[PDB]
């Protein structure tokens, strides 16, 4: 359910999160050492180990003679993107102070202190359906930095569900939505909001940037109550747009809720029933409108059980 | 808990309104009750109908709440208007009324009437109603009417808080307004404006709320608004999502609608609208029945429009 | 303990805290309701007794 550990270099994280998944009964296709191909119940996944960072890619069929980035109905030749580019989870290189790993059935999420104040999340799982007829809501997502000592949360910067990015070659985070305006089953539609592109997906991912699209972005910003210090959590919907500009609500992120951490320290609990909840900064603490060097005081929010 | 139906005239609506309040047969079997604490009649009627004036207490789903409520029937025969003027308060005493004037400043920590616009004829009327919140949606036939009052429901204790009275209504009271109105001043509960929905602070300060700015309104009410229809803050474009939401794949989905507040002070999350959301007009429109978990709620639309972002669904249990 | 709660009610109790027990407060109290999670209330802490003496000061005090 909740891990903790540390992490010298990527591959012992590889090697500790394929341990815990094995234990907890995921099934893994192909495993090695860099190269993942595994599976579960909801959809198909394929991760690879880099240097300093991990590529991360969708899948619907497997075959073990193609490359990681090959696979049938892989999201690098399914996507509106002319780059052709697969999802992107930046990282350091060297020691990761301490890494959270939250594991369950349907959904792996992961939370790697790289270093002192720095925070990279990996995100895998399938949205909640919600009663919602559609195939696929499987979602991949990683996390990028623009360029070190520079803001580092700027405008071309791409976060996980991010609604407002400026990039053309990666994406931070994906999703699925099979035969979307009648087109062909393998879909894999990416958070985008500059390319126009007939058929896209948009997120909080942000949290409440100026320039965030997102209704809720006032709700994530409200989240803290001054008259009596509580916290409320808010799920992130999704929306998705069809070919004339029209959305359609998709779901929502299961066991996830983002808030403000405006009066709470990195891993402050606040334990509000029954159920108790994790909240850490998503890439390092600031202030409130420090929203070009770090994250500001975006909190994301997990349950533990 | 529901009072669908046709009522001859205004006067007539409201009989049928206050005789589901008390005889109901929900409200009677769980003894939720509303109970009228002052009925008069006090204008001398000229070239005007019968102005009728009730005051009203609700106790709550437990019994130990206190919630004051007036409904007034102001009206104009020469301009054939009807209105029916609401507003709410904590406490209530006749002889607190000055020599003339009127009853509703005595109320305590009195507040600014809001009003429904309807006229002497057959009308047909969708009535809610819950021992924490009223809701009445006049339907003036090729024009929807709506208002309401009651408790929202806060995220903090009520041993803090135990007040979190609201009153909304499609315009507001301060002036007479004929129902034939062509300003935009005249919407639904989903986006008030120009002092068209209130609710109460902690403080005990009433504050104002509205989806939209208006330099005639008072500046202080600008910072507070709707979000799920205020999305305008944030967004940098005219045309968003909320705008361009849709069913899907023959569902349609159902957003709450959010009180907050964004002072320079300090900023909080007050509650929710108890079963009243958001929903698209494609493919539907009023009186649309979608189900829900078992749970069915009616579609109404504003009085300015039918369009997407000026439509609404309520929750009929 | 049993008690039944009505609705939009809101029952607070006196937690009244003696001055006798062990030098150790080891507590766990138990609000254990049907058709939900045990919700355990834990108290923590210690007894202390405080020297409520004055000493005679005519020999001055050593620190």
């Amino acid at each position: 359910a909740y891990f903790t550990g540390t992490a010298n270099n990527p591959a012992d994280l590889l090697a500790k999160v394929r341990v815990h998944a094995e234990s907890l009964g995921w099934v893994t296709d192909r495993a090695s050492a860099s190269e993942w191909l595994c599976h579960n119940a909801d959809g198909y996944w394929s991760f690879n180990a880099g240097a300093n960072q991990f590529q991360m890619a969708g899948n619907t069929g497997f075959d073990n003679s193609l490359a990681w980035n090959a696979q049938p109905g892989n999201s690098v030749q399914n996507n509106p993107y002319s780059s052709k580019g697969p999802t992107v989870a930046q990282l350091s290189g060297g020691p990761f102070t301490r890494y959270h790993l939250f594991a369950t059935a349907a959904y792996l999420h992961l939370h790697v202190e790289i270093a002192a104040g720095q925070f990279r999340p990996v995100m895998i799982g399938s949205l909640n359906k919600r009663g919602v007829g559609y195939t696929g809501g499987q979602y991949v997502c990683g996390s990028f930095i623009y360029t070190p000592g520079q803001a580092l949360t700027n405008n071309w910067s791409s976060h996980p569900f991010d609604g407002y990015h400026i990039q053309y070659s990666n994406s931070s985070c994906m999703l699925r939505l099979d035969g979307l305006d009648g087109g062909p089953s393998p879909e894999w539609l990416p958070f985008d909001y500059t390319t126009n592109v007939p058929r896209r997906v948009v997120g909080p991912g942000r949290g409440n940037y100026s320039s965030q699209y997102h209704p809720d972005v006032g709700l994530i910003d409200a989240s803290a109550n001054e008259l009596n210090s509580s916290t409320t959590t808010v799920p992130c919907a999704i929306y998705a747009f069809g070919a004339q500009q029209r959305s359609r609500y998709v779901g929502e992120v299961p066991d996830f809720g983002i808030c403000n951490m405006a009066f709470l320290a990195p891993g402050d609990p606040l334990v509000v029933g029954s159920d108790t909840w994790r909240v850490y900064p998503l890439l390092q603490r600031g202030t409130a409108t420090d929203f070009d060097s770090t994250s500001a005081w975006v909190g994301y929010c997990f349950r533990v059980v | 808990a529901t009072e669908f139906g046709t009522a001859v005239n205004h006067a007539d609506l409201v009989e049928r309104l206050v005789q589901f309040l008390t005889a109901s047969p929900d409200l009677v079997a769980a003894g939720q009750a509303y109970e009228k604490v002052f009925d008069n009649t006090i204008p001398a009627s000229g070239t005007a109908i019968a102005v009728r004036q009730v005051t009203l207490r609700a106790p709550g789903l437990g019994g130990t709440d206190a919630i004051y409520m007036g409904i007034q029937s102001y009206g104009d025969t020469a301009l054939d208007y009807y209105n029916l003027r609401l507003m709410g308060g904590t406490a209530f005493n006749p002889g607190a009324i000055p020599p003339g004037g009127d009853y509703w400043t005595a109320f305590a920590n009195y507040s600014p009437r809001v009003q429904l616009l309807a006229w002497n004829q057959p009308m047909p009327y969708w009535f809610f109603a819950n021992g924490r919140r009223f809701w009445i949606v006049v339907k003036v036939s090729t024009i929807y009417e709506s208002a309401g009052a009651g408790f929202i429901l806060p995220p903090c204790p009520p041993s803090q808080y135990p007040y979190p009275l609201a009153v909304v209504g499609s315009y507001r009271g301060d002036v007479a307004t004929r129902w034939s109105d062509v300003s935009d001043r005249h919407r639904g509960i989903s986006s008030p404006y120009e002092r068209s929905c209130y609710l109460r602070d902690p403080a005990g300060r009433w504050l104002g709320f509205t989806v939209d700015g208006g330099a005639a309104n008072e500046s202080d009410y600008n910072n507070r608004t709707l979000l799920p229809l205020g999305c305008g803050r944030y967004a940098g474009s005219s045309d968003t999502v909320v705008k361009q939401l849709r069913d899907s794949f023959g569902k349609f989905p159902l957003k709450a609608l959010q009180f907050v507040t964004r002072e320079t002070e300090g900023r909080r999350y007050l509650g929710d609208f108890d079963g009243a959301f958001y929903v698209p007009t494609l493919n539907s429109g009023a009186e649309d029945v979608i189900v829900e978990d078992g749970v069915d709620h009616v579609v109404f639309q504003t009085a300015w429009r039918s369009g997407n972002p000026w439509l609404y669904a309520i929750r009929k249990d | 303990p049993p008690l039944g709660f009505a609705a939009l009610e809101e029952r607070t109790w006196t937690v009244s805290i003696g001055t006798d027990g062990p030098p150790v407060v080891n507590a766990r109290i138990v609000w254990r309701l049907q058709g939900e999670p045990n919700l355990v209330l834990v108290i923590t802490g210690n007894r202390i007794i405080a020297w409520t003496f004055a000493p005679d000061w005519g020999d001055s005090i050593v620190e």
